[PDB]
């Protein structure tokens, strides 16, 4: 909770406890500090706990897991009581930048699942030689929580039944809209949510006072909330340390006021824009840490790296006469200005970090590091600039991801270690170039570039062969084991996984010979799919949807935002939707998931406003 | 075209200069024995084992030991 414990301690008022009912009637006024209009769920954060909880005993079968997810959504919903919109965002295929970090995670997990059972087998055999009896394939692979797998496809169907059941049977759902963004819609859940808010904000019908609440534990969600620029934005998450399950709201509006005082500067050379200084603060946070680059060795959140950048940033400001970023594009001469400044103090940070192999704290540290981690030395500083320039390109990509939507589905940082701030000289001459057109991978291709061979069940049978047999021309992409560099850090999960980068071109080349063996179901999982929006029979836009649903036509119809509190977009007929008035048989075999005798919810395809 | 220019086009800009020479020499030692894509695979397999420390099948290790033998001469 590195970033949170920092934020919570520094700005304690941004945290407010949730009141919760411990038979709940959600139509009643919300007992929390305010009422909420929109609830966004980053689904991946609910699925992982509900399918392989590491603290409880795991659920028996998939039906029990789907029921828990239903129960958990019900729980968040009854707390937040969104009066307008409920948005459920599942991870689709991610940009390349994320895929390398997703690959590292699935490869690492399969290693642990194997080390789990190697120790289980070690305990058993230890007991059997001591003199204690012991008890005697049907395990859950957390990697199956990835776009393209059978499981993800089955979760999407359970969520459809869920949405119809609650919108028909739950009285509080009677007048809300529900959007579902499943794993065939490319993009991480959080960025789908980010983009939904952004495209709404950009339409005149949008209610600028909608009360937003986003559910998820990632720290990025704090910056997402700032970058939406939405007035009343909030996060709900579980308490970090608690005796029972307790939820708290992070109140972005409160953080704004705190940051508004933190980031005020006297004698500014160009007009003070509070909205634009927050944007620079967001960029500075991603500088210290983000999903797509390794963290510079001189910036650790526990060492007050954010406080340090602010002081450094405030200093820059009285020098180049403008803000650090404009609309998501960092000014690279100003980046270099902060990097030269952080570089003058890198040596002190290491020596200060020392009082607590590679010797960052004693002289000559930079050259050992570039020899140790990259195997280059002193002579080659063209290389040091090459990683540094590759690194700033990354930061451009990140800030652009949040503020304007993905800039490149193909870009990635091609190194296992980060440079030092002193290497970012000359970075000002770099000009980022994200104009090459890129499209996301197909789900199965990303499986191939993100799975280890241990998770080959989830692939078409002819594709599994490509992951394991020695004659396979991509067998090199699926090592049985790999070494993890601890990198000074304590635990193996803080270290670097030394896995080969995927040869995108050679992968797609190999897959050409096996693409025609896909089944219909496999071809289906491998298709870019749409978003869906649901309303109940009482919703004031129900008849509107019903016309579009009955048209059986594929033209995208612009919504009447008057019937939706300003939600804009386009909808169209969903041939797979279950119509109002028909039964909806439950795909989840559980006491809590009864068949629906008559579905009263209508489901159409949804498209964010262009 | 040529065998030297073919191998040189396999370099990736992020590849260290020392790490490229090891890949270059493996591709050059076996160029005339495997089609383009298989050399790529085998060459990457070689430097994944010697440089990154990855482990592969019992069988592939004995193949990459043999192929890799001597490519620090």
């Amino acid at each position: 909770p590195a970033f949170f414990r920092w934020l919570t301690k520094k700005y304690p008022a941004t945290v407010v406890n949730a009141n919760e009912d411990r038979p709940v009637d959600c139509t009643q006024p919300n007992p929390n500090f305010q009422e909420f209009d929109n609830l966004y769920l980053d689904m991946n954060g609910i699925i992982h706990p509900c399918t392989h909880p590491e603290d409880r005993p795991a659920p028996k079968n998939e039906d029990e897991m789907f029921a828990l997810i239903f129960e958990y959504i019900d729980r968040i919903y009854s707390i937040v009581r969104p009066r307008r919109l409920l948005y459920m965002a599942i991870d689709g295929v991610a940009p390349r930048a994320k895929m390398n970090q997703q690959r590292s995670r699935r490869f690492r997990a399969s290693k642990e699942m194997a080390e789990k059972e190697a120790s289980i087998e070690e305990q058993r055999n230890r007991l059997m030689a001591e003199g204690i009896a012991v008890p005697p394939e049907a395990h859950f692979d957390s990697n199956c929580i990835t776009p393209g797998t059978p499981f993800m496809a089955r979760l999407a169907d359970a969520l459809r039944y869920y949405i119809h059941d609650r919108v028909t049977n739950d009285a509080s759902w009677a007048n809300i809209e529900i959007i579902l963004s499943d794993a065939n819609v490319p993009g991480e859940g959080e960025h789908k949510i980010m983009d939904y808010v952004r495209k709404q904000r950009g339409n005149p019908a949008h209610d600028p006072n909608t009360v937003h609440c986003l559910c998820g534990a990632d720290a990025d969600l704090i910056m997402l909330g700032i970058a939406t620029h939405e007035a009343n934005f909030n996060i709900i998450r579980e308490e970090f340390v608690q005796r029972e399950k307790n939820f708290i709201f992070l109140r972005i509006p409160v953080l704004r006021e705190y940051l508004e005082k933190e980031l005020s500067m006297p004698n500014l050379p160009f007009k003070f824009d509070v909205e634009r200084a927050l944007d620079d603060w967001v960029f500075l946070c991603f500088f210290v840490g983000n999903d797509f680059l390794p963290h510079l060795p001189s910036l650790e959140i526990r060492e007050g790296a954010i406080d340090r950048l602010i002081k450094l940033y405030k200093e820059m400001v009285y020098q180049m006469k403008g803000y650090l970023t404009k609309d998501g594009i960092p000014e690279l001469d100003r980046v270099e200005m902060i990097m030269k400044g952080l570089g003058r103090v890198e040596d002190e940070i290491f020596k200060r970090r020392q009082q607590d192999d590679i010797r960052l704290y004693e002289s000559g540290w930079k050259d050992r590091y570039y020899r140790a981690k990259f195997d280059v030395g002193s002579d080659d500083i063209e290389f040091r600039h090459r990683v540094a320039w590759a690194y700033v390109e990354g930061l451009c990509w990140v800030l652009r991801y949040y503020y304007q939507g993905c800039a490149s589905w193909d870009w990635y940082f091609p190194y296992h270690y980060a440079p030092f701030a002193s290497d970012f000289e000359t970075v000002g001459e770099f000009q980022p170039d994200f104009t090459r057109p890129t499209k996301p991978f197909n789900p199965l291709e990303q499986l191939m570039s993100v799975f280890p061979a241990a998770s080959k069940q989830h692939l078409p049978v002819e594709w599994q062969k490509l992951m394991i047999q020695d004659d396979s021309p991509i067998i090199d992409l699926y090592p049985a084991d790999f070494r993890i560099d601890l990198n000074g850090k304590k635990y193996a999960w803080q270290g670097v996984a030394l896995l080969p980068f995927v040869d995108e071109t050679r992968l797609l080349a190999t897959l050409q010979s096996v693409y025609p063996t896909l089944t219909a179901e496999e071809k289906q999982r491998n298709t870019r799919g749409p978003n869906r929006i649901f309303i109940g029979r009482n919703h004031k836009s129900f008849e509107f949807f019903q016309q579009v649903a009955e048209s059986k036509s594929d033209d995208l119809v612009p919504l009447d935002p008057t019937l939706l509190n300003g939600v804009s977009g386009k909808i169209a007929y969903d041939s797979t939707a279950t119509a109002p008035g028909l039964p909806f048989v439950s795909p989840v075999n559980h006491d809590e998931c009864q068949d629906l005798p008559t579905n009263c919810g209508i489901c159409v395809l949804y498209e964010d406003p262009e | 075209r040529g065998k030297l220019e073919d191998v040189e086009a396999e370099k990736k800009l992020w590849e260290s200069d020392d790490a490229w020479e090891l890949r270059k020499a493996f591709m050059l030692a076996h160029y005339d024995d495997y089609p383009k894509i298989q050399l790529q695979c085998l060459s990457q397999l070689f430097i994944n084992v010697t440089l990154l420390g990855c482990e592969y099948s019992q069988t592939l290790m004995q193949k990459i030991r043999t192929m890799g033998a001597g490519i620090a001469a």
